[PDB]
């Protein structure tokens, strides 16, 4: 039996791979337990063009073209809509229309000025399949949809002959408060870090930076005393974000000491050593350090099956 | 029969039915995450009062309870007068909506 804490700072993806596991060693997601996402794509995708929408009121960019102002209105006016799980062609056109335009996508282009969902651009770019009557969301869309977790869950699976009894819990500052009831007798830790957050600020805190957060965070748990005999491993994950972000974005955003170069190589080998010079006890302790794509299943898998090795040599001694 | 059937269409219908708000609280006891109920029936019950003295001291309460850096019942929300938590209680009510009650329903204690 193994005890395995998923632990980050919010939208780390810590659900994301909790969903992985279902998909890989459970059974998939059944078409039913599909249908019961399709609410929450709707969801996910509203809320997401009307963020971008609110935004340009605030940053004071104008759309491209004036027609436009109409469908803005029409989105408010129909977005409780889809609360049964329908969207309506009339609103999937409006939708559509919003996207496509110049001015939302140049506020868009600025997400990083507001709060977004990393998943927009996935369903606003795949609005023709989402919008069918008969549209069943597929395991992508349902690893791709963005629920904050509150409080504690616990999960059952097998794999290799061993129990692994999970925890995933809320990453946001209110609930770290309630990490402490599930400390006891940790086998594993998989922390999660956002890659792509390097420059973006906190959901609870727009002045503090994401990744600097998630350090601090790294740097507390890492060190803890209940967790001196627990494998830690780290999931730098987003690694497909951080991809296309880094050509357009520079790190010294996040470390202003940086001087190497803005690509997915340096930039990636940069970030893995802040967090494991957190490490106190480098004597002692050692990090089992993977770049993850959460909603990759194949990724997840290979990764996972790694991880599921280190914690087997770490149950003999 | 009836009962269960009404919890299951939607967050409201449980919220309305106090046996249904007692089950659910049961509920999100098992999963640390009770603040989230409390915190909106606190707002639900601060909406209807009237007495100006009797509100600007359970605003204070509900402040130093739920949303306090330091508060031991933090609520997870994204950082006088009845209505002035409506932002803050339509939040933590899509919280539970999308989460915790979608696992509601697929409990022992409601099957
Ligand atoms: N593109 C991409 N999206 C991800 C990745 N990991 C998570 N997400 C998405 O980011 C959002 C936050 O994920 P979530 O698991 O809820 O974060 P949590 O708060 O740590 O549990 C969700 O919409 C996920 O689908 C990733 O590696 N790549
Ligand atoms: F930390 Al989260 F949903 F934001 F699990
Ligand atoms: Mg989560």
């Amino acid at each position: 039996e193994v005890k395995l804490l998923l632990l980050g700072a919010g939208e780390s993806g810590k659900s994301t791979i909790v969903k992985q596991m279902k998909i890989i060693h459970e059974d998939g997601y059944s078409e039913d337990e599909c249908k019961q996402y399709k609410v929450v794509v709707y969801s996910n995708t509203i809320q997401s063009i009307i963020a971008i929408i609110r935004a340009m009121g605030r940053l004071k960019i104008d759309f491209g073209e004036a027609a436009r102002a109409d469908d803005a209105r029409q989105l408010f006016v129909l977005a409780g809509s889809a609360e049964e799980g329908v969207m309506t062609p009339e609103l999937a056109g409006v939708i559509k229309r919003l996207w496509r335009d110049g001015g939302v996508q140049a506020c868009f282009s600025r997400s990083r000025e507001y709060q977004l969902n990393d998943s927009a651009s996935y369903y606003l770019n795949d609005l023709d399949r989402i919008s069918q009557s008969n549209y069943i969301p597929t395991q992508q869309d349902v690893l791709r949809t963005r629920v904050k977790t509150t409080g504690i869950v616990e999960t059952h699976f097998t794999f290799k002959d061993l129990y692994f009894k999970m925890f995933d819990v809320g990453g946001q500052r209110s609930e770290r408060k309630k990490w402490i009831h599930c400390f006891e007798g940790v086998t594993a830790i998989i922390f999660c870090v956002a890659l792509s957050d390097y420059d973006l600020v906190l959901a609870e805190d727009e002045e503090m930076n994401r990744m600097h957060e998630s350090m601090k965070l790294f740097d507390s748990i890492c060190n803890n005393k209940w967790f001196t005999e627990t494998s830690i491993i780290l999931f730098l994950n987003k690694k497909d974000l951080f991809e296309e972000k880094i050509k357009r974005s520079p790190l010294t955003i996040c470390y202003p000491e940086y001087t190497g170069s803005n690509t997915y190589e340096e930039a990636a080998a940069y970030i893995q050593c802040q967090f494991e010079d957190l490490n106190r006890r480098k004597d002692t302790k050692e990090i089992y350090t993977h770049f993850t794509c959460a909603t990759d299943t194949k990724n997840v898998q290979f990764v996972f099956d790694a991880v599921t090795d280190v914690i087997i040599k770490n149950n003999l001694k | 029969l009836k009962s269960t059937a009404k919890w299951a269409a939607s967050l409201e219908n449980l919220l309305e039915d106090p046996e249904g708000v007692k089950r659910f609280r049961e509920f999100l006891k098992k999963e640390f995450s009770e603040e989230n109920v409390l915190f909106w029936l606190a707002c639900e019950d601060f909406k209807k009062m009237q007495d100006k003295t009797q509100m600007q001291e359970k605003a204070k309460e509900i402040y130093m309870t739920f949303l306090s850096s330091k508060a031991s019942s933090q609520v997870n929300v994204e950082g006088p007068h009845p209505l002035m938590f409506q932002k803050l209680q339509d939040q933590i009510f899509n919280l539970m909506k999308y989460d915790s009650y979608s696992r509601f329903l697929k409990s022992d204690l409601f099957l």
